[PDB]
């Protein structure tokens, strides 16, 4: 009766945006970015890759409610790079893993076919 | 109201108007006063004052400034170019920015005086 | 040379040039909107701590339009009190207030019980609060702000 | 159109000033307004006059 | 007779929990109902929070009627009890 | 059990104002026993001039003020707690106020509590 759609998990609303940029002032060069029908599919992802670069010095998200599917991550890096930038390198290097395991696992199950 | 508007000028709030305007245009009055061509005493008194230096030493010109009491926020600029020359009375505005003179923003008062030594010489 | 605290110009400002002198030196805090304006916007203040053997002057400014006009000057600011007033901060050496506020100790005082502002809250800066009946709360403020203070004080290792 | 009731308005049979007075009268009248005071909470405000 | 003059006032000059509850609900209601507001106000909407904001600066028009016992009374002005 | 919880006023005033180091105390004797027995003069639980008032008053606050003489001796100030000036008069004006605030509000429905 007060069930929500099964759908509403990754369909996203049209008057919602799938991302939102903030600045958090109490801190130099930090921003919250809240990802709408998400999870943490994407976030550990995010988090793990941008956690290993030398110019981030803080990363993190949490999942606020699990009823409600959306992430929010705090994100802040050194003086010289912008936080937006080190987000879009982050996502380009996963980009790329991905690619070649895709052709290596491809290559060797060629090989043993 | 959220846009207060006072001439020209725009603010966004009470205090910022106060803040901009009313010390700024103290201050310019403060630096009038404090002037060794100033004289807060009556326009006659002026008057007769301007008329006998300018008898005692009508070698060279004199200017002076006092209150304008008939428009308060102004100035009234009394100057004599010699004692047959009639005394001609020019309108100060006192403004956060300085002083309009001839439709000129002067920031200090040495300024204004050296614009009005500027443009009587260019007037002669 | 002595430090600078700057002060905010506004008239809604809990601590002003007429009454900063009692409140930070003396400990003693008094309403300015009964005490009459003061037309000097320069003021110098003794601090006296238990950190160091002897008294410390600073200087206190209300407008730096007319006292900042060389770059170290700002090298000498310790502590800027604000009302959460965006246009505070057109002729400062930062013109937004978030860098300001991170490079820079940032103080607000309210009354107890009021609501803190929407800007105020979204800065880096401290909160304190005086009580509007009890006067013995005042000297514990003032040992808070004072405490912030020096602690910028001993960090920039000032000489004294 | 108002005047739907054909009155005899003649000036010799109908006090045509008198109406018009009143007319101009009620008219003065429907131009009536209210107004009242304003209050302003600030440290430096006080209702007062120019004089005063 | 019953009143008790403003010299010989021997109740708590604090506001207790009950008359500081029913003076935001009355206020609440008050300002709710169109009722002109003594405080400026910046962004604030809701009734109760204008209240509040009026308590604290010490602008609530009314008045506590304090009842004794044997049925006198003591009246107290909103301004002159001291709130937390 | 007892009200003001004088322990905790004492160890926030030493953090408060600092009140560690040798340093010496400007704390006259005089000023800490007029404090002390002023203070023991303005913890009001009635209001009133009668002299049947006066009484009940005295009554009512005999154990707390043998708690505060109990801690606040002149020997203990300056011995045990070293309390300077200003933290004597934070410590009298603290106790005063949460004295105050510990009052039983007057339209309490006690009989069902």
């Amino acid at each position: 009766m007060n069930a929500p759609d099964r759908f509403e998990l990754f369909i996203l609303p049209d008057d919602v945006p799938k991302l939102k940029i903030t600045p958090d002032s109490r801190v130099p060069n930090c921003i919250i970015i809240k990802f709408e029908r998400e999870d943490h599919t994407l976030a550990n992802l995010l988090r793990e890759e941008l956690a290993l670069y030398p110019d981030v010095t803080f990363v993190a998200y949490k999942v606020e409610h699990p009823l409600f599917a959306n992430f929010v991550m705090r994100l802040q890096t050194e003086e010289g790079t912008r936080p937006k930038q080190a987000l879009e390198r982050a996502c380009a290097s996963i980009i790329n893993k991905l690619k070649t395991l895709d052709h290596k696992f491809n290559e060797e199950w060629n090989i043993k076919n | 109201g959220r846009v207060l508007l006072v001439g020209k000028y725009r603010y966004h709030d009470l205090d910022e108007l106060l803040v901009e305007y009313v010390n700024n245009v103290a201050n310019k009055v403060e630096l009038m006063v404090s002037h060794d061509k100033f004289m807060s005493d009556s326009l006659d008194y002026v008057k007769e004052w301007l008329e006998r230096y300018s008898k005692a030493n009508g070698n060279r010109s004199h200017y002076i400034f006092t209150f304008n009491r008939k428009a308060p926020g102004w100035f009234f600029l009394l100057f004599k170019l010699n004692p047959t020359s009639e005394i001609k009375i020019w309108n100060v505005k006192a403004l956060p920015d300085g002083y309009l003179l001839a439709n000129n923003v002067y920031p200090d008062t040495n300024s204004l005086c050296n614009g009005f030594k500027t443009l009587m010489s260019s007037r002669r | 040379k002595e430090p600078i605290i700057v002060l905010s110009p506004a008239a809604s400002s809990l601590v002003r040039m007429s009454n900063v002198k009692e409140f930070l030196q003396e400990g003693k805090f008094l309403d300015p909107s009964k005490e009459p304006a003061s037309s000097s916007n320069l003021l110098a203040i003794q601090r006296k701590s238990s950190r160091f053997k002897t008294p410390i002057k600073l200087l206190v400014v209300d407008n730096v339009e007319k006292l900042f006009t060389k770059s170290e000057y700002w090298d000498r600011v310790v502590a800027i009190v604000t009302t959460g007033k965006d246009w505070q901060f057109k002729n400062y050496k930062y013109k937004d207030p978030q860098i300001l506020f991170q490079k820079f100790n940032g103080f607000y005082f309210k009354y107890k019980g009021d609501a803190v502002p929407a800007s105020v809250k979204s800065w880096n800066v401290k909160v304190l609060d005086i009580d509007r009946v009890e006067r013995f709360s005042d000297r514990q403020v003032v040992e808070q702000f004072w405490d912030t203070v020096e602690n910028t004080l001993v960090a920039k290792r000032y000489k004294s | 159109q108002v005047a739907g009731l054909n009155v005899n308005r003649n000036p010799k049979f109908w006090d045509i000033e008198s109406e018009n007075r009143d007319r101009q009268e009620e008219i003065d009248k429907q131009r009536e307004e209210s107004r009242e005071s304003r209050v302003i909470k600030h440290p430096f405000f006080h209702n007062m006059k120019s004089k005063e | 007779e019953l009143a008790i003059l403003k010299e010989e006032r021997t109740t708590t000059p604090y506001l207790t929990k009950y008359e500081r509850a029913r003076i935001l609900g009355t206020r609440a209601l008050q300002i709710s109902m169109n009722a002109p507001v003594l405080v400026d106000i910046e962004g604030e909407t809701d009734p109760l929070q204008i209240a509040m904001k009026e308590l604290s600066q010490r602008k609530i028009p009314l008045v506590i009627r304090r009842y004794l016992p044997d049925g006198s009374y003591e009246d107290w002005g909103c301004d002159e009890l001291i709130v937390d | 059990p007892l009200p003001v919880n004088l322990r905790r006023i004492i160890q926030n005033a030493q953090q408060i104002f600092h009140l560690d180091r040798a340093k010496a105390s400007d704390l006259t004797i005089p000023e800490i026993i007029h404090g002390v027995r002023d203070l023991c003069k303005k913890l009001f639980v009635l209001r009133g001039e009668n002299e049947l008032i006066k009484e009940a008053q005295q009554n009512a606050t005999s154990l707390f003020q043998c708690l505060v003489r109990a801690r606040l001796a002149t020997r203990r100030i300056l011995e045990e707690f070293r309390l300077n000036r200003d933290a004597f008069e934070w410590v009298l004006g603290t106790i005063e106020a949460q004295f105050q605030r510990s009052l039983v509000h007057p339209g309490e429905m006690v009989g069902v509590i």
